[PDB]
RNA sequence: AAGGCGGCCCCCUGGACGAAGACUGACGCUCAGGUGCGAAAGCGUGGGGAGCAAACAGGAUUAGAUACCCUGGUAGUCCACGCCGUAAACGAUGUCGACUUGGAGGUUGUGCCCUUGAGGCGUGGCUUCCGGAGCUAACGCGUUAAGUCGACCGCCUGGGGA
């Protein structure tokens, strides 16, 4: 259930600089992580989130 | 030579030298230092006294221009990322915002061969 | 690694909580890394080391 | 002393003046163990050195170590397979020491007719900041500031 | 299946696994010769060529330095279509099936229960580490066996020459 569109609850899988944070720092399932790593992206290519805090 | 006040340092530190460049904001310009051209060669360039004296020099290229604020961008793995900006700090001028700025590639280009030193 | 200097705040301060950020998001060690080329298969040995001494 | 901390000598003061730091000049001027022969020299120096300006004997002493004292020196290492040499901040007794072993070479390295006169003319000179011992201290600040990146 | 496969999206497409059933009814295992796939390098034709970089040139180091180090740099690396058919192509461990104490994990289904909870208890598939009997020259393997067996295949017969 974890949408690209969904950008409140992606920011908090992310870094101050943009980057994915990584399952065992969030304790996160490894199938919802590669989840949310799709959504991630995606949504960086919907400019919705930035890929690097610079652009 | 006009009064700016709101200026950018930019910090080229590389493992072999360091540099130095205080630009306004546009990103033109203003003056330049390195270690060496500060008087170190060799082995004493690449060291973080070196780097200090080069952010000494380069403060006092730009006295002319009057900058009261200016941002730090700290670029490089090199000796000398911070050792620039303490020396920038203490030569009387206001840090507004230190950013690290170094390039990372997305898995771009192939980097060179192993040294077998 | 953004730090921008908040009022009333020292530049020691600011400048330690740069270095701070700055070693969190790895670019240090990143920008290390990148430097030479390191084959599929090193780095592979590499990884499979590390994992192996992360078990004590 | 790999492992050896060592304590401090009973150096005894000196018999016309009373202090150590005089004992410790004698005793650097002594060849031979010849203690007498130097305690001649170093008070015929004082002496000298007294009516030349005005202000006794051991205060002149003091103000000609005043401008040989070093206060940093460099120190040879070997890790970057060459010659580092890392400016090392130095510590008051090495300070006086040093001041004192510059003061009787550059006075033994002199034309002058007796050692007492040598010494009373180096004395003089390093009071008037110049001879070749505070030549020598010019010259380790020298090497220092050179080398002030490596500390 | 192996070689291998790493941004995101779409189109075509193979295999594996699980739940509960229905169906066919030995249709199976292995396989000389045969065929197909087969990293990298290399070859042919036509493109492309940023970075890296055999050969090559220069600067160093050295007794020498046809090397390591430095500055460049052609083929190549990239794409399409063919060829090549080799690797420490490794788990140095052929495939298929049955049986034999355990522990901690990972990953992926599924079932049960005021679901208390990101829960507990079962039940499959693949997978990592340790270890018992046993086996081994020892190292070690140890239910994913190098243990106990069965079927078939490939291979070995002192070191060089080779």
């Amino acid at each position: 259930e974890i949408d690209y569109k969904d950008i409140a609850t992606l920011k908090n899988y992310i870094t101050e600089s943009g980057k994915i944070v990584p399952s065992r720092i969030t304790g996160t399932r490894a199938k919802y992580q590669r989840q949310l790593a799709r959504a991630i992206k995606r949504a960086r290519y919907l400019s919705l989130l930035p890929y690097t805090d610079r652009h | 030579r006009k009064q700016v006040s709101d200026g950018v340092a930019h910090i080229h530190a590389s493992f072999n030298n360091t540099i130095v460049t205080i630009t306004d904001r546009q990103g033109n310009a203003l003056g330049w230092a390195t270690a060496g051209g500060s008087g170190f060669r060799g082995s004493r360039k690449s060291t973080p006294f070196a780097a200090q004296v080069a952010a000494e020099r380069c403060a006092d290229a730009v006295k002319e221009y009057g900058i009261k604020n200016l941002e730090v961008m700290v670029k490089g793995p090199g000796p000398g990322r911070e050792s620039t900006i303490r020396a920038l700090n203490a030569a009387g001028f206001r840090i507004t915002n230190i950013t690290d700025v170094t390039p990372i590639p997305h898995n771009g280009c192939r980097p060179p061969k192993k040294r077998r030193v | 690694p953004v730090i921008k200097v908040r009022e009333n705040e020292p530049f020691d301060v600011a400048l330690r909580r740069f270095k701070r950020s700055c070693e969190k998001a790895g670019v240090l060690a990143e920008v290390r890394r990148r430097e030479f080329y390191e084959k599929p298969t090193t780095e592979r040995k590499r990884a499979k080391a590390s994992a192996v001494k992360r078990h004590a | 002393p790999r492992r050896r901390v060592i304590g401090q000598r009973k150096i005894l003061p000196d018999p016309k003046f009373g202090s150590e730091l005089l004992a410790k000049f004698v005793n650097i001027l002594m060849v031979d163990g010849k203690k007498s022969t130097a305690e001649s020299i170093v008070y015929s120096a004082l002496e000298t050195l007294a009516q030349r300006s005005g202000k006794s004997e051991l205060e002149a002493f003091e103000v000609a170590l005043e401008n040989v004292r070093p206060t940093v020196e460099v120190k040879s290492r070997r890790v970057g397979g060459s010659t580092y040499q890392v400016p090392v901040e130095v510590r008051p007794v090495r300070r006086n020491a040093l001041a004192m072993r510059w003061i009787v070479e550059a006075a033994r390295k002199r034309g002058d007719k007796s050692m007492a006169l040598r010494l009373a003319n180096e004395l003089s000179d390093a009071a008037e900041n110049k001879g070749t011992a505070v030549k020598k201290r010019e010259d380790v600040h020298r090497m220092a500031e050179a080398n002030k990146a490596f500390a």
